[PDB]
């Protein structure tokens, strides 16, 4: 598995236009980008809201946040059986890939992944706030 | 084909179930082992779409429910009846309806409540009622307590017929789903059927039995002298003694010959002056018209013959340029979604409520009502807060429609989705109209108040300093004054006394005069709308991201009641459409208790009191005081709060503990409101500690209410509070000052 | 030292309820600071923080911050 | 360590059933840290019936 | 950013995983459970603290935790 | 003070003004008492005393207060 | 008629009748000792 | 006599009060007729009222300012000036009834607590079983203190507690 990249040129689904779209965080700072390949034209539930019917093969989709690109991969990944992807897209034109970083969906493991944030310890192994205090911020105890 | 479509013995009658609390859910059939399984099998006791998915199961669960509600409420009126035949003093009030109050509850001697039996006249002691059940007696042509007593028995005996037709129709045959999506034929027979026949076996014995019998009621002779209505029906020639038509018999009927029966078939309008109700006759020519409008209305849908519409074609055939598919669809979602066919109902039901009520004040339809001024605020009241409630439902059970049986895959370019497409762009400026209202009705009170406190009462919005009068409400007023004499000709009177006129007074009190409206009423009108426009506003937005929002995406996944998503993403509390049906619940209560109060001190104020001129019960304060919070306050409040705050050590005295008990209960919900769930959890870990020392710990864990029922518990308390306390309020101020 | 009466007792037993309710709520608040059974971990959290969610049945207004909360309205 | 079905008691302070009694339904006899699987007959807070202990905390008691 | 922690005593159920709205959660390969497996927190720049994951968990304690840090435009779950 | 007491709005005034100051001085007490709990206590420097005693019978303390409020608000 | 008197055993319905049966105590002493205030 | 108060059957205010309620409700009887329903009982409420009030004078309460009856309640004052049935036989009679119903609901949890499904029978009562304790709690007090002496009446520090106890 290599890391796909964005063909801009990909048809969007049949859909008249929502209210519910982008706004100037796509301009300014970011917006997020979903891609799948259909097996059929059927009728999948937009995430800003409406009815939207998808085209047979490649789709394409741009979305405002994270939670909308995630909605609709669950949406397509549950109820159609398919396997989406989203990037993120930066106004300088810079994509970012990720879901699934790994290629595999990380709803089943896969070996090279490292593993991070992992205390090895139980939670009631964690120190008092006494003893974290005067750091550089507020640290809760189960920083260290 | 439409034809009667049965199962033969789908449930066994059988005590088992009975035996096994929560037998309808598969969760809760497990059993308790903590204390919120109780409150859920109550909770999702009557939610059938969360004890089956088949359609058909569900249909044949609301339609046995439905019998069991009908079967109560015919218990109810049996018991109305009873309580009127044996506990009452209705013929002593017959024979002198303007000195006697009606009572129909009596209370028994013991521990000092016998004092709630006050003098009420007739030779009786009760509790005073304002339901109005002793109006409509009269009106009836009801005479004797026998008469009574047979109608108790009779709707006892309806009430077993209903129960039975409900164990029946679920146990022994219980219809098939496509009995139910006959709702071409269901429309046919319930619009002939149900509206027309009612209406016109109602104006049947209108005609025969209550103009006669009102009458000679009008007439002046003694109620037990009378001929029972059995002998108005049999002996014809009396009928001809009172009016002549009857001499003729049916015959101007069917040779059309209908201006013979105007005698008893009248368009008079306004009051029966000796009576202070509507004409009788009036009201049987209503119910004439009203039965044949209803009886051609329902031949219009196709059954089992050609003839007739077909109400999918008429909702496929309006399709515009603007809205595309149209209304296409919309059959399908409101022949297998009970939760819509139920929103509609509700919001119409509800609706049709608020409209009696205004209907019932202005046109009293009922002898002795009028000047029965606590029959009179008691319906108002009443009829609206059903209204509210009914409206809130509405927008409930949209919601639970947009979750649940929404799906879109059979709905896919339709003025449903064109609306959930454009639902921020309706939200938005719902809300800019609403942020609009309150700034500028509210603040006109504001101003007053300021001014008024500045000792500057030239520069307030009033009367006499800066003038807003109703000019439109003011002008369809008049042209409804002058209606009968050019657009409606053949009428002797106006529909109402309120639009202008002269005055109908009945044993010194005032039944209706004209009501004018000043800069007062514009205010107290604006403040409504903002009120019902921001209820409007909660529901609405409540119902169009039921399903997702920019916050939330995939709410639709969460259910329809839940209590959150967390308090990331800043925090996501009361997103749910329930969250919204409880706060339109508070703005309910809020638009409702302004309502209410415009009612009562108008009434009192302009309307009410007693001739000599008239004297009001205010004296006709509102014109003046109405236009400052502190007028309110001072002038109606605190001011009408005399009769309840002193109703101690008499018959009134319920009122002031209902008052206590009332405010108690309102504070009592802000426990509820105010507080989480969290705290209270660990205060039982702590109770529970204290239990586990002493061995009484008991084996079904105490658990704190969820976070939905915590709000619930609280809702429920303040609209009981609130709600109740306007109901002392009102019902001691009105009983003691009429 | 004024004449007092029966009223006089019925308004100090209730202050004497108000009293013990706000310290029930404080003392309460105090104590399981550190964690209560529902939250164990509470210590790691701070003093004001928001809840910690609807699982675990939902735990709103389980800080010591919200029992100060709770404890005003006594006050 | 303990068998299956005896009684033990949790001594893990920042669990549900701290210093209650369950029932041993396994112990795993890999290297796995928290081997010893204890039904309890009431649930906690978010309906679960069910916890792993290690050795040391738990007690045939 | 908001932290997410992951600890010890959990049993690779996987729940966590399949319960965040967003994916900041994965399953790396482990010893210390029956099921060889343990949840990781490879992307908390993108986790807005909803607690889902914490909700899904069934182990007594918690194995997943979020404790509410600063804010941010993708942890506010902000679309403008 | 001299013609206080004659002075009844003065009176009034003054002791409803000292005594919502002293309520919202209390609260303000015991919510810091429990911002000590969360930041302050070590219990390593104080096992055994008087301090940690309280923590370990925190559930009687918070009982006995439910049993006070309970009384006396029925009654 | 073992699953009627199951369900006369619940929970609300032993409530109700035990509280029908308290309260017309209280009710029956109250009639026949008029407004009891010591002894 | 005690802080002040004068006997009922001495006190003025207390014959004022019995003269003014009397005087209510012979003004509430006489627009009715003699021997009419509203008449008999307006009476019965009269002989009510009469019997109340020579009772409570019977009975050596104390009156105030007012006229009214005042309570006392201290063991060793109302023993020795004859007021010990208003405050301290009503509350030992409070305290036999309140320990007969929680001795009840206690030997009741724990005979529910031994079988297979104690929560089953917390929800659908065991009603033999019930009226057996009912019948058996009136000997409580003497049960819970010999349930106090063994030190069956506590539960041991097998309770359950949070992590800083
Ligand atoms: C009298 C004989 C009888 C018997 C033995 C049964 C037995 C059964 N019915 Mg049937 N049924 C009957 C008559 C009977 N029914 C009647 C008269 C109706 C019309 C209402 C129905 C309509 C009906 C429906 C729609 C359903 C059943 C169902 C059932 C089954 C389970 C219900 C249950 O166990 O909860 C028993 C419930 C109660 C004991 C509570 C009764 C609630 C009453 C009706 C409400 C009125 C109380 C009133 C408002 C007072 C309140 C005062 C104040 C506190 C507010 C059980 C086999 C259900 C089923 O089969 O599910 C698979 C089901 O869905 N029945
Ligand atoms: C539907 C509404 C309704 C309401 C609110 C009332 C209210 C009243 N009635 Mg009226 N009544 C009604 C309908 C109603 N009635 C009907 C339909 C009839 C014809 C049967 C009557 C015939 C009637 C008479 C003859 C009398 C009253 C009386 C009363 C008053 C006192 C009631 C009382 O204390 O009973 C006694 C209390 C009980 C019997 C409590 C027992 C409740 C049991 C234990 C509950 C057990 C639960 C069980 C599972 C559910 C019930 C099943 C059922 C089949 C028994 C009260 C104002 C009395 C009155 O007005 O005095 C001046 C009176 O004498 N009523
Ligand atoms: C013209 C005949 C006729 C009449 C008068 C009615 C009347 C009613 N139906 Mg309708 N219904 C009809 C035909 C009719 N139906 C047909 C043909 C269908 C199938 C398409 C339905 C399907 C249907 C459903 C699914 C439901 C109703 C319901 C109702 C009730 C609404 C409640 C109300 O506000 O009424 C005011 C109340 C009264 C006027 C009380 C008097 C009622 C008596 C019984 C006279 C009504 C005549 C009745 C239909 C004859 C039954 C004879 C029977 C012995 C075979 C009302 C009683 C609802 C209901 O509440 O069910 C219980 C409901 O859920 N109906
Ligand atoms: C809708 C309800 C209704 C009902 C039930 C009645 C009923 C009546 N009207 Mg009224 N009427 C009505 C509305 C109604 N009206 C309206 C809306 C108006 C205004 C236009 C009038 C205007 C009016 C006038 C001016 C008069 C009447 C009259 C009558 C009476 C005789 C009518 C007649 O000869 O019918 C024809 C006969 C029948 C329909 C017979 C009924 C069928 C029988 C019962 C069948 C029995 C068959 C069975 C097998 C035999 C029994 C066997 C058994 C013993 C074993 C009758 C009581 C007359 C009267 O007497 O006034 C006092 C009269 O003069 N009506
Ligand atoms: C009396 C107390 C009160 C007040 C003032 C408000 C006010 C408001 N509510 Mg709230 N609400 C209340 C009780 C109150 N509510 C309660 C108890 C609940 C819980 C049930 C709610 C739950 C609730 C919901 C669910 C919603 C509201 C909404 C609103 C806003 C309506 C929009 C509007 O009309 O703007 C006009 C502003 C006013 C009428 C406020 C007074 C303005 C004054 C008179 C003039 C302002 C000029 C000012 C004097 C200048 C000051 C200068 C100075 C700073 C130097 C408005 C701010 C709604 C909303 O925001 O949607 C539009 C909405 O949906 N509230
Ligand atoms: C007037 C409103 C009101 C009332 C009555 C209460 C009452 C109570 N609060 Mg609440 N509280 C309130 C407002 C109120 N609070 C507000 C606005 C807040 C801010 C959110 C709080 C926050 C709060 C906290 C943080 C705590 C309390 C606690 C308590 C309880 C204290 C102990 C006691 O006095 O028991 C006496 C009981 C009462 C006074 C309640 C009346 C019970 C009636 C008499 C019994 C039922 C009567 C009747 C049979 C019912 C029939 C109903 C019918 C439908 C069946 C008591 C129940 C504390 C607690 O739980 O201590 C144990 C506690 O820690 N409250
Ligand atoms: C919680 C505080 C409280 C207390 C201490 C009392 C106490 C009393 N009330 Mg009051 N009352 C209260 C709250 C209270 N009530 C509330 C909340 C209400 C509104 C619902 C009332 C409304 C009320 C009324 C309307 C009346 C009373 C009456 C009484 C007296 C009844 C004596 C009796 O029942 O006979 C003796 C009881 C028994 C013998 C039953 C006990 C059975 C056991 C086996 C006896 C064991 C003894 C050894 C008693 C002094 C009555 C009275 O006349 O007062 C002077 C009366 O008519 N109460
Ligand atoms: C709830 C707390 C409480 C309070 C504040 C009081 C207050 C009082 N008690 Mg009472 N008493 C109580 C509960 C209380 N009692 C209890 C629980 C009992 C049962 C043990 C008694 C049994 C009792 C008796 C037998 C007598 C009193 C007496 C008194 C009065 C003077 C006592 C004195 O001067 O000693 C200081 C007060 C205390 C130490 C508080 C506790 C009271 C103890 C239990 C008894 C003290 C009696 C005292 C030594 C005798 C003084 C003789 C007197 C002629 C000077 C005083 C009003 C005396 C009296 O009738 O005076 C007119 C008296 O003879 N009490
Ligand atoms: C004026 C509204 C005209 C509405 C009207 O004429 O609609 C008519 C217009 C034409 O519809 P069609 O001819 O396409 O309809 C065909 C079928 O769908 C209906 O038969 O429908 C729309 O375009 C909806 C757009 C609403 C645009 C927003 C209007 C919001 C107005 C809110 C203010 C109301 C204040 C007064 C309330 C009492
Ligand atoms: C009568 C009299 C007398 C006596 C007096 C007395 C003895 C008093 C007492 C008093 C007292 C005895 C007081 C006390 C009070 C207390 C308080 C008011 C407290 C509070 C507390 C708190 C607030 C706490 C806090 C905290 C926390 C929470 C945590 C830890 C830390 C701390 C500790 C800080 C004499 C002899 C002179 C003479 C005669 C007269
Ligand atoms: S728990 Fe209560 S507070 Fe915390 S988020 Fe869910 S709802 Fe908002
Ligand atoms: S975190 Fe909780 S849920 Fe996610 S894996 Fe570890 S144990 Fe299973
Ligand atoms: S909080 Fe929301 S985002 Fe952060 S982990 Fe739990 S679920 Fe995934």
């Amino acid at each position: 598995w290599t890391v796909p990249t964005l063909n801009p040129d990909t048809p969007s689904p049949i859909f008249g236009g929502s209210t519910g779209g982008l706004l100037r965080k796509a301009q300014t700072e970011e917006f997020y980008v979903i891609t799948w390949e259909a097996k059929k034209e059927q009728i999948f539930e937009m995430p800003t809201g409406g009815a939207a019917i998808m085209r047979q093969g490649p789709n394409l989709l741009k979305f405002g946040k994270k939670e909308q690109c995630l909605a609709l991969t669950t949406q397509l990944r549950n109820k159609f059986k398919l396997t989406p992807c989203f990037y993120r897209v930066f106004p300088d034109g810079k994509v970012q890939y990720l879901h699934p970083a790994d290629g595999v969906y990380p709803e089943k493991v896969n070996a090279g992944r490292v593993g991070a944030n992992q205390n090895m310890r139980r939670i009631g192994q964690n120190v008092n706030p006494i003893k974290v205090k005067f750091s550089g911020r507020m640290m809760s105890p189960a920083e260290i | 084909k439409v034809k009667i479509a049965v199962d033969r013995n789908p449930v066994e009658t059988s005590f088992e179930k009975w035996a096994k609390p929560g037998h309808f859910s598969r969760t809760l059939s497990k059993g308790p082992n903590t204390t919120t399984w109780i409150w859920n099998l109550h909770a999702d006791a009557h939610d059938f779409d969360s004890h089956t998915s088949d359609l058909e199961e569900i249909s044949r669960k609301v339609f046995s429910a439905h019998f069991g509600q009908l079967g109560i409420i015919f218990i109810w009126l049996s018991g109305m009846y009873f309580h009127g035949a044996r506990f009452s003093n209705y013929e002593a009030w017959l024979s002198d309806p303007t000195h006697i109050k009606p009572s129909a509850q009596v209370v028994w001697p013991i521990v000092g409540q016998e004092i709630l039996n006050g003098d009420v006249g007739g030779g009786f002691q009760g509790i005073q009622i304002t339901s109005g059940f002793f109006q409509l007696w009269r009106a009836s042509g009801i005479t004797s307590e026998l008469q009574l007593y047979t109608t108790a028995i009779g709707g006892l005996v309806m009430a077993a017929a209903m129960f039975f037709a409900g164990w029946f129709h679920y146990h022994k045959a219980a219809p098939k789903l496509e009995w139910f999506q006959n709702v071409e034929s269901m429309l046919n027979h319930h619009l002939g059927g149900l509206l027309g026949l009612g209406s016109l076996a109602w104006a049947g014995h209108q005609i025969h039995v209550s103009l006669p019998v009102n009458k000679l009621l009008d007439a002046g002779v003694d109620p037990k002298e009378i001929p029972l209505p059995h002998d108005l029906l049999l002996n014809r020639a009396i009928m001809a003694d009172l009016y002549p038509s009857f001499a003729k018999g049916i015959a101007p009927f069917f040779t059309l010959n209908w201006s013979e029966y105007s005698d008893f078939l009248t368009f008079k309008g306004g009051l029966n002056p000796v009576t202070g109700g509507l004409w009788l006759s009036d009201t049987a020519h209503h119910h004439v018209a009203i039965a044949v409008l209803f009886l051609v209305a329902g031949h219009m849908y196709r059954t089992n013959w050609g003839i007739g519409h077909s109400m999918k074609e008429i909702l496929e055939a309006h399709r515009g340029p603007f809205t595309g598919e149209g209304h296409v669809g919309l059959y399908e979602i409101l022949t297998t979604s009970w939760h819509a066919q139920l929103a509609i109902n509700l919001a119409l039901f509800g609706s049709l409520s608020i409209i009696v009520a205004h209907h019932m004040y202005a046109m009293p339809p009922y002898p002795y009502l009028a000047t029965d001024y606590g029959t009179q605020l008691s319906l108002f009241t009443h009829h609206t807060w059903i209204g509210g409630f009914c409206i809130v439902g509405a927008g409930a059970h949209a919601a639970i429609f947009m979750v649940r049986d929404y799906d879109p895959t059979n709905n896919y370019n339709n003025l449903l989705d064109r609306v959930i497409r454009h639902r921020d762009a309706i939200i938005s400026h719902l809300n800019w109209v609403c942020i609009f209202l309150g700034f500028h009705s509210f603040g006109l009170y504001i101003h007053n108040d300021t001014m008024s406190a500045l000792g500057r009462p030239q520069d307030m919005f009033s009367d006499t300093a800066i003038q807003l009068q109703p000019v439109f409400a003011q002008w369809i007023q008049n042209t409804h004054f002058l209606a009968p004499q050019l657009t409606a000709p053949n009428a002797l009177a106006a529909t109402s006394l309120t639009w202008g006129g002269d005055l109908v007074a009945v044993g010194g009190k005032v039944a209706m005069m004209p009501i004018s409206l000043g800069t007062s009423d514009f205010m107290v009108h604006h403040i409504h709308a903002f009120t019902i426009h921001v209820t409007v506003l909660i529901l609405l937005k409540g119902v169009l991201f039921a399903r997702s929002s920019r916050l939330i995406p995939d709410k639709a996944n969460l259910g329809f009641r839940f209590p959150c998503d967390g308090p990331g993403r800043g925090g996501t509390c009361q997103v749910s459409a329930w969250d919204h049906v409880f706060l339109g619940l508070f703005w309910m209560y809020n638009s409702l208790s302004i309502v209410i109060f415009h009612f009562s001190w108008k009434m009192q104020s302009d309307v009410w009191g007693t001739v000599t001129g008239v004297s009001h019960i205010t004296g006709g304060n509102f014109a003046q005081s109405a236009n400052t919070i502190n007028g309110w306050l001072r002038d109606f409040l605190w001011a009408q709060s005399s009769q309840v705050i002193q109703s101690y050590g008499s018959a009134l005295s319920a009122y002031g503990l209902i008052f206590l008990g009332a405010h108690f209960v309102w504070a009592f919900s802000l426990m509820f409101l105010f507080s989480g769930r969290g705290y209270w959890q660990e205060l039982i870990e702590s109770i529970v500690w204290a239990h586990n020392k002493l061995k009484v710990a008991p084996a079904i864990q105490p658990r704190a209410l969820s976070i939905t029922q915590g709000r619930a518990v609280g809702v429920a308390h303040y609209l009981l509070g609130g709600i109740a306390t306007t109901w002392s309020f009102f019902l001691a101020r009105i009983i003691s000052v009429g | 030292f004024l004449t007092i009466g029966p009223g006089d007792f019925l308004v100090h037993h209730a202050i004497a309820l108000g009293l013990h309710t706000t310290t029930l709520i404080l003392v309460k608040g105090a104590l399981d600071a550190r964690g209560s059974k529902l939250m164990p971990d509470k210590k790691d959290f701070g003093y004001s923080f928001p809840c910690d969610g609807p699982g675990r049945g939902g735990t709103c207004d389980i800080s010591a911050y919200d029992a100060f909360y709770l404890a005003v309205f006594w006050m | 360590g303990p068998k299956r079905g005896s009684l033990v008691k949790i001594l893990r302070p920042e669990s549900y059933w701290f210093n209650q009694v369950g029932k041993v339904v396994s112990v795993d006899q890999s290297g796995v840290r928290y081997p010893v699987v204890v039904r309890f007959e009431n649930q906690n807070y978010a309906g679960v019936t069910t916890n792993n202990y290690a050795l040391d905390e738990v007690v045939a008691a | 950013a908001h932290i997410v922690k992951i600890y010890d005593t959990c049993i690779g159920c996987t729940q966590c995983v399949r319960a965040c709205p967003l994916d900041v959660l994965e399953m790396v390969p482990w010893d210390g459970c029956k099921a060889s497996q343990m949840a990781s927190a490879p992307r908390t720049e993108d986790c807005v603290g909803c607690k889902r994951c914490e909700t899904a968990c069934p182990t007594d304690f918690l194995s997943v935790r979020v404790y509410l840090g600063s804010e941010s435009t993708r942890s506010m779950g902000l679309s403008y | 003070y001299a013609f206080q007491a004659i002075d009844f709005t003065t009176q009034a005034a003054l002791y409803t003004h000292h005594q919502y100051i002293a309520g919202f001085i209390m609260c303000g007490a015991f919510a810091h008492g429990a911002i000590f709990f969360i930041r302050d206590y070590d219990p390593e420097q104080n096992k055994g005393n008087v301090l940690a005693r309280m923590l370990d019978h925190k559930e009687a303390l918070i009982s006995h207060l439910s049993w006070v409020s309970l009384f006396l608000g029925f009654h | 008629m073992k699953d009627f008197t199951t369900y006369l055993s619940t929970a609300p319905v032993i409530a109700t009748i035990w509280f029908t049966f308290t309260a017309g105590l209280l009710i029956e002493i109250n009639r026949y000792f008029p407004d009891p205030l010591v002894f | 006599d005690i802080a002040g108060l004068t006997p009922c059957s001495e006190s003025k205010a207390y014959a004022k009060l019995e003269k003014k309620e009397l005087k209510t409700l012979e003004k509430r009887l006489k627009q009715y007729e003699a021997d009419s329903a509203p008449a008999v009982a307006l009476k019965a409420t009269m002989e009510r009222t009469k019997a109340r009030f020579a009772n409570y004078a019977k009975a050596g309460l104390l009156c105030g300012n007012d006229g009214l009856p005042h309570l006392i309640a201290d063991p060793g004052l109302a023993l020795k000036y004859g007021h010990a049935g208003e405050v301290f036989i009503p509350t030992f009679g409070f305290l036999y009834v309140a320990g007969y119903i929680g001795y009840v609901g206690r030997q009741y949890l724990i005979a529910v607590k031994g079988e297979a499904k104690p929560t089953d029978k917390e929800i659908i009562i065991d009603v033999p079983l019930a009226t057996k304790l009912a019948w058996q709690g009136a000997g409580w007090p003497l049960a819970a203190v010999q349930e106090l002496q063994r030190g069956t009446l506590l539960e041991k520090e097998e309770n359950i507690t949070v992590s800083p106890r």
